[PDB]
RNA sequence: ACCUGGUCUUGACAUCCACGGAAGUUUUCAGAGAUGAGAAUGUGCGAACCGUGAGACAGGUGCUGCAUGGCUGUCG
RNA sequence: CUCAAAGGAGACUGCCAGUGAUAAACUGGAGGAAGGUGGGGAUGACGUCAAGUCAUCAUGGCCCUUACGACCAGGGCUACACACGUGCUACAAUGGCGCAUACAAAGAGAAGCGACCUCGCGAGAGCAAGCGGACCUCAUAAAGUGCGUCGUAGUCCGGAUUGGAGUCUGCAACUCGACUCCAUGAAGUCGGAAUCGCUAGUAAUCGUGGAUCAGAAUGCCACGGUGAAUACGUUCCCGGGCCUU
């Protein structure tokens, strides 16, 4: 906004684990305000992921995030003449928001049976730098690489 | 359609017109405006001329017209296609 | 743009209703139609009696009409003769026993309905519209109004192109809800068509 | 003796009765796990107790009306908090630090003329 | 026991009648229960203000009907006849039940 | 897996598989399995020949397939030669149950035909 | 509304009362489950003989002050236009501009 | 409020006057109906309410929102 | 006690600190249900578009008067090569179907709302209480949750169309009603250029009611349930405000 009068909203931690980080991921996955339906999907995928690895539900989730979080992105910048895609540092919070959004978007595009299984296969490949989401993080880093010359606009 | 517990509808002025002509040999066309009248199993034969809004069109009542209303045989709108 | 009706917006705040009975849905519509016919008759019969406001009540199977006026002797007549002539027509119309009360409008120069009717009668007599509005505004300001506004619209002076003109003195704060704002309108039927008059009169915040 | 708290949230209002006990909870003559099947609702109800560490020192008798699952759960959480403060008054500082004392005043915004809902406008077209 | 139900479009007018119904009753022997403020009814109306088109330009009106309940338990004989002759103000609906 | 002259699927529940017959919807398919004494959730693959035949007679109680396809074709035929308004709508491919034709009506008209 | 159109509703209101009881018992026969099959037939034929304007379904609520056949409101017996004019003049008891 | 056909002319809706008649109820035929022709029963309490006859008139959702009032949109 | 509705209390940048021109104010803290216009509504300045409405009504002028007035029946306003606007339902598994099982708010009703009971597969029917209502009726909220099943298919997705058979309102459902049952099972597998709404109890999604009304909502007006994402910033697009040229 013009006036910059936008503070922050508190988010409740998830029931099973008490992680606000995970509770946002349920929110990104939720549609039509059906939160319980999204809570179940996340919990099921998290257990399939917990037994597909040796780590707890959280530590396997963080390892998935660490491979999808972008560090630098490009934003347009119209100045006296034309517009350059300037590479900008992604702030720590937006790193998590982008990582979660790409995971949920990639999993929705798969072709497995349930959404709980699709989310599980994406969270697993994200631990091995495979599949989409991880690739989306690669395409963003490439664009920000080819525009490093414009890192002062 | 009309509830069965009420029986088919017939305009009373038409019911007299078919009575006064089934017993006689009146083959003159019957001119009516009563498109709402159910066709009964008693005037299979003569020609009722039903109104379509601007004239009376003769329909030759046969057997298979029983249960239909008279108006089902007198179309009201004139259509021939666009640019046809 | 368009403004809210100054009377209606204050009806529960500082202004009272002009009809004060109670009814269920079964007779609400029939009470409204009989109040309409009563006021329709009283207004036509008492056209020269400076009738400002006709308040109608309905205590119980009876109607009580209160006629606010500045010429009550004209309303009443000799020894209450005329006021009796209406007490019969009203009962005929309402269909219940009728009772008429005569309230006193003192200072008619401070009543919006009377001021609007004064200007309107002058316009039907081919008085200069400018002179009528100024007189009305000066009178009310002299009698102690905190403000007044008068507006006249139509083919003023028989002009072909209609227009609106208005004067104002003092304060007329239409956005203040607790402001005592007497507002009323009137219509003149000249040889060139209808001319509409609106009058606001401010009497102080409550 | 008995301690009381009135809680409200959305269109819900909860009557809460607190007395020393061992940690049993009744809501409309049902158990907590019977009444609230949603897992979030159960956590919301408990939240004040896990904070002050009086989980199994009390007995909860609770009646609620109106609203829905999340409203009633949140309404109980408010009235519970008001009960504990009638119990001990030194808890207000730590409860208010958790945002439990505040009555959440967010209600459904009314539908308005010309709008499809409270704010959704009909689709616009220049021509 | 007799039931007193009071209707009016104005809650100030309805409190005058109740204040004088529960005053001309405790004097004349019988005792009173109440008055009871029953839930107010709010009837709403929405109309189009323009004589032609402009569908989104509307006025929203409302009539509020206030309700009162008065219980005269153990009515003495001087109490009853002291009720129909009170003659309450206009615009106050009064229903007597036995 | 051969009833009413057609072949019905073998990997589907009996209640779903019977709906492949022209003239048997979900309701009739539910009645037949009830009249034969067979569950609904049983695949017709594991149905003994001693049970398929007990379905064939029940299907014979209903006018299905070609006999129904001829009845429906005859009903329409009767309206079209009659000259009734409904038969004129069948002649001209327009909707018959009084729907709007200024717009829509594309199921009876088909895809759009430019001028 | 036109004067003729207003007079059409006063006629339809009169005829709906003059034949009110005579219409109700005929439909009592027709709706009667255990009547016969020929008096039902006669009652059906007899109902068509009464003038059409005697059925209450032929009436159209009109603004009692203008005759407008649209925008009617039953609680006041007026069109939406006249309801607004009377409401702002304070001529409808208890009616004020609503806001919640 | 439109079309086709069937119908009326102080008139479906007001006022005035003349004359006829309580008003109403109950049925028959012709006609799609409007309506026309009847046929019964009441005649109570001038003035109600009907019919007819005249001419002042009524009637118009006919035109002009670029003659207007009132009301509304709009920039906001 | 929840609640009903009358009367009161409460928020004022009042308090504290810093900042600031010893100002206005701002930034933050305390207390508090609420903090800086608390949230939402009502409220629309002088004027602008000869903007809309002579068909709500009123009205100057003009025009018609055995007709442009009045009465009636039938038809039409529901037409259909086509083009656009606003909506509804979908294309499914965050789903469909079956069974079980929770939790609302707001409102209407006397030529009305109509329980129970019995009959009907059902829409409904017969009988018949109660209610001018915090009492009776409409009237089971649905999404949700538990268990089963379907297993990615134009399908147990979708429900258009059409045949047959009915119900109800009404003098009367042919043109041209709504709803029920059986059968039929269309397009459609996420939509080109382009374009719209929304900053929080909002969007999205889920049901409920009301006005009009004999009957006839996917429209309108209103009510609760669940309940997000994001806002670094003001260069750009659109509209606007102030000073200057
Ligand atoms: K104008
Ligand atoms: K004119
Ligand atoms: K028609
Ligand atoms: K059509
Ligand atoms: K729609
Ligand atoms: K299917
Ligand atoms: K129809
Ligand atoms: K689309
Ligand atoms: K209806
Ligand atoms: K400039
Ligand atoms: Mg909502
Ligand atoms: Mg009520
Ligand atoms: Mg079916
Ligand atoms: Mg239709
Ligand atoms: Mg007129
Ligand atoms: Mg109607
Ligand atoms: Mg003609
Ligand atoms: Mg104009
Ligand atoms: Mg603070
Ligand atoms: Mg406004
Ligand atoms: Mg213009
Ligand atoms: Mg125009
Ligand atoms: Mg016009
Ligand atoms: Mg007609
Ligand atoms: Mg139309
Ligand atoms: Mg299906
Ligand atoms: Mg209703
Ligand atoms: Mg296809
Ligand atoms: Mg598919
Ligand atoms: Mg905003
Ligand atoms: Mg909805
Ligand atoms: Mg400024």
């Amino acid at each position: 906004p013009r006036r910059r009068v936008i503070g922050q909203r508190k988010i409740l931690p998830d029931p099973k684990f008490g992680s606000e980080l995970l509770a946002k991921f349920v929110n990104i996955l939720m549609v039509d305000g059906k939160k319980s339906t999204a809570e179940s999907i996340v919990y099921s995928a998290l257990e399939t992921l917990a037994q597909r690895s040796g780590k707890s539900e959280l530590e396997a989730f963080e390892v998935a995030l660490e491979n999808v979080r972008p560090t630098v992105e490009v934003k347009s910048r119209r100045v006296g003449g034309s517009t350059y895609q300037v590479p900008v540092e992604v702030r720590p919070v937006r790193r998590n928001a982008l990582a979660m959004r790409w995971i949920v978007e990639a999993a929705r595009k798969r072709g497995d049976k349930s959404m709980a299984l699709r989310l599980a296969n994406e969270l697993s490949d994200a631990a091995e730098n495979k599949g989409t989401a991880v690739k989306k993080r690669e395409d963003v880093h490439r664009m920000a690489e080819a525009n490093k010359a414009f890192a002062h606009y | 359609p009309r509830s069965l517990k009420k029986g088919p509808f017939i305009d009373l002025h038409l019911l007299k017109k078919v009575e006064k002509a089934v017993e006689s040999g009146d083959k003159k066309p019957l001119r009516t405006w009563s498109r709402r009248s159910t066709i009964f199993p008693n005037m299979i034969g003569l020609t009722i001329a039903v109104h379509n809004g601007r004239q009376h069109v003769p329909v030759f009542v046969t057997d298979e017209m029983v249960g239909h209303k008279l108006g089902e045989f007198a179309p009201t709108r004139t259509y021939r296609g666009h640019a046809a | 743009g368009q403004k809210v009706h100054p009377n209606g917006i204050r009806l529960g705040i500082v202004k009272p209703w002009n009809s004060t009975w109670f009814a269920n849905t079964k007779e609400f519509a029939d009470n409204l139609d009989s109040d309409f016919k009563v006021r329709q008759y009283l207004t036509k019969e008492l056209a020269k009696a400076s009738v400002s406001r006709i308040v109608i009540e309905r205590p119980a199977k009876s109607i009580r009409v209160t006629i606010h006026t500045a010429r009550p002797g004209i309303v009443i007549g000799k020894k209450g003769e005329d006021v009796e002539k209406l007490r019969k027509v009203v009962a005929d119309i309402a269909g219940v026993p009728a009772q008429i009360n005569i309230a006193e409008v003192r200072k008619p120069e401070l009543d919006a309905k009377l001021v609007a009717d004064s200007i309107t009668s002058q316009l039907e007599r081919r008085v200069m519209f400018r002179r009528a509005m100024k007189r009305a505004v000066q009178n009310a300001m002299r009698l102690g109004a905190k403000g007044i506004k008068v507006e006249v619209s139509g083919r003023l002076g028989g002009a072909e192109i209609a227009r609106t003109e208005w004067y104002r003195e003092g304060r007329v704060p239409l956005h203040t809800l607790r402001a005592d704002i007497d507002y009323n309108t009137s219509e003149a039927h000249t040889t060139y068509g209808v001319i509409g008059v609106k009058v606001w009169i401010f009497k102080g915040e409550i | 003796n008995q301690y009381y708290g009135t809680g409200r949230r959305k269109s819900s209002a909860a009557r809460v009765f607190i007395k020393p006990g061992n940690g049993k909870i009744v809501i409309n003559q049902r158990s907590l796990e019977q009444y609230f099947g949603r897992e979030t609702a159960r956590m919301v109800v408990r939240q004040p107790l896990e904070l002050v560490d009086m989980v199994e020192k009390l007995d909860l008798y609770i009646t609620v009306k109106g609203g829905g699952i999340s409203g009633q759960a949140g309404a109980i959480r408010h009235g519970i908090t008001r009960a504990l403060m009638e119990y001990d008054e030194s808890l207000r500082s730590e409860l208010r630090k958790a945002g439990f004392v505040t009555r959440d005043a967010r209600q459904v915004e009314r539908k308005k003329v010309g709008l499809r809902k409270a704010r959704r406008r009909p689709q616009f077209s220049k021509r | 026991r007799i039931r007193i139900r009071l209707k009016a479009f104005d809650h100030r007018l309805i409190d005058q009648a109740t204040a004088e119904i529960v005053e001309t009753a405790k004097r004349t022997g019988a005792q009173v229960r109440g008055p009871i403020p029953l839930p107010t009814r709010k009837e709403r109306f929405t109309v189009l203000i323009s004589p032609h088109v402009n569908k989104d330009a509307r006025d929203q009106y409302e009539i509020r009907t206030h309700l009162r309940l008065v219980d005269i338990v153990e009515p003495t004989e001087k109490t009853v006849d002291a009720l129909m002759r009170l003659d309450l103000a206009a615009g106050v609906d009064v229903q007597i039940s036995l | 897996a051969r009833i009413a002259g057609i072949n019905i699927p073998d990997h589907k529940h009996a209640v779903i598989a019977l709906t492949s017959i022209y003239g048997v919807g979900k309701t009739r398919s539910k009645a037949i399995l009830a009249a034969a004494g067979i569950a609904e959730d049983v695949k017709i693959s594991e149905l003994s020949e001693g049970q398929i035949d007990t379905l064939r007679d029940e299907v014979a109680k209903f006018v299905v397939e070609g006999d129904l396809r001829r009845e429906i074709s005859m009903s329409i035929k009767r309206l079209m030669d009659l000259g009734c308004y409904r038969g004129l709508r069948h002649r001209r491919g327009l909707p018959v149950r009084g729907q709007r034709t200024k717009t829509n009506a594309r199921t009876r008209k088909g895809p759009r035909k430019p001028i | 509304a036109k004067q003729s159109m207003k007079a059409r509703e006063v006629k339809r209101v009169a005829l709906a009362d003059k034949y009110f009881a005579k219409r109700a018992e005929l439909k009592a026969i027709i709706s009667d489950v255990n009547a016969s099959d020929e008096d039902r037939w006669n009652a059906v034929l007899k109902l068509q003989t009464l003038p059409r304007d005697s059925s209450p379904s032929r009436q159209r609520n009109r603004c009692r002050q203008t005759g407008r056949p649209h925008g009617f409101l039953r609680k006041f017996g007026l069109s939406r236009i006249k309801v607004r004019e009377a409401a702002m003049r304070g001529e409808i008891p208890g009616l004020k501009k609503a806001s919640w």
